[PDB]
């Protein structure tokens, strides 16, 4: 009864949705029709948190799809769960935004943010009670990022209080796949410290590197790094729409995770990842779950932890599961690596149990951390951007759109100020 | 008019992945008193 | 002796698990998977049934030969086979051991002349074998992993050198033309073109060059063969589609089976608006259609274990059999009526059956997260059940098919932090209590009339299985895990016994003389025992030809049945010994079973889902 | 609960290890597939010491196999028993070592021992209680005896009280099957004498013999001798597995058998051995037992037992049978053969009995004999090494793979330092 309003951005947010309400369809029991065929109580339980019903059995998810271009929402339309979606919260464009962030924040996005937010405010207000907004979408894109910017600030505007969860792709570090990428990445940084109450930082190399060497698949396609994408997704909001053992939802895991308001940046796992080969092999038990999801390689983030600080890490586990064997692993993961965990936080760890373990899974467990390793994702976009706008190249592009060169760099500054309050708290001493 | 061409057995397959039975095979093909490494 | 009546499976998880013989003026008008074996049966009920038995693990593939042939795949075990069986033989014709993992499809070419097997693990290849002798075609190749899930043959390009075989590996469609004249396969990819859909079911046009795919997402893709891109898309029938059957006349007709058991009638042209309308809904979730009664009716499947009768001449809906899905775990007769027949499964369902005509007198659900029903004791107007997280459910039974409502629950009745899930349900004679075994060894006696705990009794330290009640306020376990079993007193006080084997138990049975109790162990041996005797009067070795899973009694004491993983249940006399009648129809191992209270009736139960009905005289 | 690592090193470890596995798998009624069909309460009770719980029923066997070519790994996994093996622990190189002992021990092997380690340290840590480590590979290849000594001594250094038990294939006295299998065992010798707390010597050609006189096959494959070792191998740890009248594990043994540090190599033979002819002819009791048992010929090490002096011996017998049988039948054998019997240890005997015989067989019994004969195979391996090394042939192979040349002098100085302590124990008078 505590509603969720997702909202998928650009081609990579939509794709990243498509294949999110696919999962969650599944794991309630939902086919591509919107009809109930899962033979379980449960499922329906709590099935308002994502849909809505219609005259019959039909069930519509509470989503909205953003984009300037058609092309990316006929293809989420032909996908395999296309027509769960009401029509109406497609909303397009007709120019897409060239992997300009100034045209789709300013020029291109001013005209559809209207539509955007009358949709936003339709889904919204059919709500009984709103935990809030969950927007998924790719830092370094122009539609994306700037109509994700755009809306969340919007929304921030309109409903304060109302939680804002934000899925963002950061851009890669190694292979960057645009070449606009740290300025897109660098003005989106900028709003999402201001505006996003919470933060999830995704990299496709990350994603790339999990799959290839857990998974050990041979041709992942981004399908795969959206099925990643998607677990952890519902993983995080599984305690809202399944009994818990020690359930907690969206607003909980923000106020446990987040010190400091600025520091709301987290980087993701998802436990149990294993290769088909070694899917028997292994033992599914909290100790096993806890291992993987404490490694540096479960990380969807390019940062890894050992070179930063934990300031908090929350852990939502799912099964029929020991709270004992929980708080003891979790415990012991602190007790054994108190260098990579803040002093003057006695507890860096919120446990959450959930009853209802995802479909194949006995057991899981999904990792949010919010540690300073992230500073040295910053620190690199900011190192290319910094060469990039030094001598001004491609500048004129987001000039010509009608935003002022100091906006660069304030957004730089603010992203510098971000990297120093980082660099603060993995400093920072006890008394 | 359909070309056929014979199927062989899961026996087969199962002595041409295993080192020791083939070669125990081929022993027993061998010669005829006791036969060569006759018990597989 | 053994007299098989009925048996009720399905595999209600395969795509296409039952089908139709076209054609069959003979016996045998339809044919089900449900496990090892296929049930090859006649379209109407209380009619003798063939098991083709040739397989060693579950079927995977199932294909029909438009008339004349069947065919099943095994899976696993190194012994994937591809097995033709023949309608009039009843026999294998054919067995083409040359996939190393389970095959993933089958199908038969439209003139019943073709042959395509697909496997998907370390061995992908699309062989085609011809009707005489083998094999036309080594491969193509495919790539390991890659699920094949569907396929199909087109009804034209039969001209020697070409055969359109379309295949469906998850999101991926793949058209492979065969030249069987020179064996060769090329295959092409279909261009999907934003097109992503699972496609549950394949079919041709009559003049080909029209690929329908149904699809999880209830929208028919039609696909140009000539080609070999997707064409167009239409939505059919909300809920899915399922079964995909070309129209028994059509002018370019599809019938289509939807998961909410509609039935409606898509056609490629009209337009791009449909507005479904179901002409014949069925319960459940539609997974096979096809035409039989010489194409007077469409037997519709589904996937909840039922097979229907929808007559073409004027809807009319007729219900054939029904089939328990999952595990069957326990199977309980009212205390004196031979007329109901209580089935539990893993599932969360137990099936109420009138054994007069094997119809669902009623059907009792619960959710996944309570567990399985492990164990059942039916009574005149009740229906208590052991499930997987220790709690004891009793609903209201009903008549004529519907939900039972639960009348009452002992909760966390067997649930100790180190074992869950009580099995052994048993009820007292003539009716006073409720004696259950936990899954750590723990004996409970519960009172009737106000569900009050009467007895705990803690002794066995692993799984009861087996557990009976004596004659006189007294009752002794089985205790599997632990290789012993102990007759106890209901004022909390072991009454001696605690007679200790030398391999685990798993079922004890208790004759009508209250001093013969048998034991079955996983030695597949049949221990006799004497209540007055410190050792077994006797023991029975190599009962089965594998483990032995469950063990009955009459309640005359002359006879108790024994089934096992070898899918064999016999019978033996209590004090003889011997073989009264054995017989193998359950395509899983046994896992459970009950005489009838009278002198004639056996009803047992198998891993795979099936339930077989059996006559003792 | 007192588990062992099992080791296979080269492709005659493989192979070995291998059949070791299959063959207790089924001693315990493990399928191929690593289900329990087993059948009985004792398999199930201690199937924990070398086996551990997969998802289901599965058992994953604690066996680790070290390759630096694949195909003997590949071979291993397409055989009948390929599957029960975690796939994460075949741990391969890409270039085998030709026959170079500096190339399994220096170049090649240092790399791929980061990945040994690591998966030896994931399964040691994984058990409860360790007994220790059991590595059988070649002495005279490669990559084997490369990788197995240095294997051995990187565990020697993590777990010094850990127990080493080694199966090491010396090469066989008349015919050779490499070249440079003098110089390899030379460099192995050195390391095992310093490392392996207890080694065990199996030489090809005293398996030939003892398979074609008493087991009277004619063309024996590399299998079959692979099965005898496999049988010796499971024998001498089956006191841990199963309950005994008088059980004695490998501490035991070893403490029992080892007088002094440096002698801790031994023989060792299997009973009863029997040709399939004299099968229904040979009637099994205790005295037939222990006379097969002493016999020379029974021994799997080509040095024969009548040229040395027993230090000590220990047996394993196992089935239903008499303890008053088992020690009269010892104490017997010792009197009459006094002379082969060292005088300063007034009892050379150290017997354990089994309750579980072997599968098809109603008794059996395990020797393990320290003697000082292994002193003339010691000296005939010396004898080729020095003809080799007064020319240097083959040297420069070695040479170039970076060891010094008085890397060899020190090994053949410790290896006649040990045949050296073999001889002043053989010529020993008491007071
Ligand atoms: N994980 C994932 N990433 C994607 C996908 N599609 C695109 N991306 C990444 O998203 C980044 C930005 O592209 P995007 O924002 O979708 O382009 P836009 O829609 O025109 O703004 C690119 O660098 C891609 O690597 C997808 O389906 N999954
Ligand atoms: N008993 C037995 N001996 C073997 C087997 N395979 C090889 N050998 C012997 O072991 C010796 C060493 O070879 P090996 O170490 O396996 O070669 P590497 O793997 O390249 O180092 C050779 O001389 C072979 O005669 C086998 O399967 N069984």
């Amino acid at each position: 009864m505590r509603e969720i309003v997702h909202i998928q951005g650009g081609q990579c947010g939509n794709q990243i949705g498509a294949k999110f309400w696919e999962v969650v369809s599944d794991e309630h029991g939902i086919d591509p029709t919107g009809t109930y065929h899962g033979d379980s109580d449960l499922q329906l339980e709590r099935i308002n948190v994502y849909f809505n019903e219609a005259t019959g059995g039909r069930y519509v998810p509470r989503a909205i799809l953003m984009d300037l271009e058609p092309g990316t929402m006929d293809s989420v339309r032909s996908g395999p769960y296309g027509q769960i979606f009401r029509p109406d919260n497609f909303v397009f464009g007709q120019t897409g935004a060239g992997n300009n962030w100034a045209k789709g924040h300013y020029t291109e996005g001013a005209e559809l943010i209207d539509s955007v937010l009358d949709v936003v405010r339709k889904e919204a207000e059919s709500c009984d009670c709103l935990q809030g907004f969950q927007v998924c979408h790719s830092l370094g894109g122009g539609t994306g990022s700037g109509m994700g910017t755009l809306l969340i600030s919007k929304i921030r505007e309109e409903y304060p209080d109302r939680m804002m969860l934000t899925f963002s792709v950061v851009p890669s570090p190694k292979v960057s796949d645009t070449v606009v990428e740290p300025y897109n990445a660098t003005l989106s940084v900028h709003q999402l410290v201001e505006n996003a109450d919470e933060c999830m930082v995704l990299d496709n190399e990350a994603l790339y590197d999990i799959c290839f060497r857990t998974l050990k698949l041979t041709t992942p396609t981004f399908g795969d790094l959206n099925h990643l994408i998607s677990a952890v997704m519902s993983g995080i909001t599984c305690c809202l729409r399944f009994p818990g053992q020690l359930n907690a939802d969206l607003r909980k895991l923000a106020v446990n995770l987040i010190p400091f308001p600025r520091l709301h940046f987290f980087m993701v796992g998802f436990t149990p990842l294993t290769s088909r080969g070694s899917q028997q092999y292994r033992a599914l038990t909290v100790p096993e779950l806890t291992q993987q999801m404490w490694d540096a390689k479960n990380m969807m983030c390019a940062a890894d932890p050992r070179h930063g600080r934990y300031l908090t890490a929350s852990a939502l586990f799912r099964g029929r599961m020991s709270t004992k064997e929980v708080d003891e692993q979790m415990l012991n993961v602190q007790n054994k690596n108190s260098s990579y965990f803040v002093e003057w936080i006695p507890n860096n760890v919120k446990s959450s149990v959930c009853d209802i373990p995802p479909k194949g899974l006995k057991m899981s467990a999904t990792f949010i951390g919010n540690s300073t390793a992230i500073q040295e994702m910053f620190k690199r976009v900011s190192e290319q951007f910094t060469a990039m706008f030094r001598r001004k190249a491609f500048l004129h592009w987001y000039t010509g759109e009608g935003m002022d060169e100091m906006e660069f760099t304030e957004a730089e500054s603010n992203m510098n100020d971000l990297v120093s309050e980082y660099q603060q708290y993995q400093d920072a001493s006890a008394e | 008019g359909f070309r056929n061409v014979e199927p062989l057995s899961r026996q087969e397959r199962a002595a041409a992945r295993d080192k020791d039975l083939l070669e125990k095979s081929r022993l027993q093909a061998r010669n005829r008193l006791k036969q060569p490494e006759n018990v597989v | 002796p053994l007299v098989l009546r009925h048996i009720a499976g399905l595999n209600g998880q395969m795509f296409g698990a039952m089908r139709s013989i076209p054609n069959s003026r003979g016996p045998y008008n339809i044919a089900q998977i449900s496990g090892v074996s296929v049930i090859l049966g006649n379209e109407n009920n209380l009619a003798p049934q063939f098991t083709l038995r040739g397989h060693d693990d579950v079927i995977t593939a199932f294909a029909m030969s438009h008339g004349g042939s069947m065919l099943a795949t095994g899976q696993k075990g190194s012994n994937s086979d591809v097995i033709v069986w023949d309608v009039a033989a009843c026999a294998p014709k054919y067995k083409f051991q040359e996939h190393d993992v389970e095959v993933a499809t089958v199908s038969f070419s439209a003139d019943d002349r073709l042959l395509l097997s697909a496997s998907c693990f370390t061995d992908a290849k699309l062989y085609v074998w011809d009707m005489a002798t083998g094999k036309i075609v080594a491969k193509h190749g495919l790539e390991p992993g890659k699920r094949i899930t569907c396929s199909a043959w087109s009804p034209a390009l039969a001209n020697g050198r070409a055969y359109t075989c379309a295949t469906a590996a998850g999101e991926e469609l793949a058209l492979w033309t065969v030249d069987p004249f020179t064996g060769m396969v090329s295959g092409q990819k279909v261009v999907l073109g934003t097109v992503r859909r699972e496609y549950t079911s394949l079919a041709f046009s009559a003049d080909g060059a029209w690929l329908y795919g149904g699809t999880t997402s209830a929208d028919v893709v039609t696909v140009n063969v000539q080609r070999a891109s997707v064409q167009m898309t239409h939505p059919v029938c909300s809920g899915g589609v399922g079964a995909l059957l070309l129209s028994p006349d059509g002018g370019g007709a599809c019938l289509v089976g939807g998961r909410d058991g509609s039935l409606s009638t898509f056609n490629a042209a009209g337009g791009a608006w449909r507005e479904l309308r179901p002409f014949a809904k069925v319960p459940g979730c539609v997974t096979s259609l096809s035409l039989s009664a010489d194409g007077g009716a469409f037997l519709v499947g589904t996937a909840q274990g039922g097979v229907y009768r929808l007559d073409r001449t004027s809807l009319q809906l007729h219900t054939i059999s029904q089939a328990q899905q999952g595990q069957l775990t326990a199977v309980a007769f009212a205390p004196g009526q031979p007329e109901a027949v209580a089935t539990s499964s893993t599932d969360g369902s137990i099936y109420v059956w009138s054994t007069a005509d094997y119809t669902l007198q009623c059907r009792v659900q619960e959710p996944t997260q309570a567990g399985g029903a492990l164990c059942c004791v039916l009574t005149r107007d009740a229906v208590i059940s052991g499930w997987g997280d220790g709690n004891i459910r009793c609903h209201a039974r009903a008549a004529g098919g519907a939900t039972c409502a639960q009348m009452w629950m002992i909760p966390g009745a067997h649930a100790l932090a180190h074992s869950v899930g009580v099995t052994a349900l048993r009820l007292s004679n003539g009716g006073a209590f409720l004696l259950s075994g936990g899954m750590g060894g723990e004996l409970r006696v519960w009172d009737l009339r106000s569900r009050e705990m009467a007895a705990h009794m803690k002794m066995h330290n692993s799984r009861i299985v087996g557990a009976a009640v004596m004659a006189d306020d007294k009752h002794v376990a089985a205790a599997s895990e632990d290789r012993t079993w102990s007759l106890w007193d209901v004022g909390s006080e072991r009454v001696r016994t605690t007679w200790r084997g030398q391999s685990m138990f798993r079922g004890m049975a208790v004759s009508a003389d209250k001093v013969s109790v048998v034991t079955v162990t996983l030695d597949r041996k049949i221990q006799m025992w004497d209540v007055r005797g410190p050792d077994p009067r006797w023991t029975k070795v190599e009962a089965h030809g594998k483990e032995v899973g469950c063990v009955a009694s009459d309640h005359r004491g002359a006879a108790f049945a024994t089934g096992g993983a070898d899918q064999a249940v016999r019978v033996w006399d209590w004090r003889n010994g011997g073989e009264v009648g054995g017989a193998a129809c359950h395509s899983a191992p046994v896992a459970a079973m009950a005489f009838s209270p009278d002198d004639a009736g056996l009803v047992s139960v198998a891993l795979d889902g099936s339930t077989c009905f059996w006559q003792l005289t």
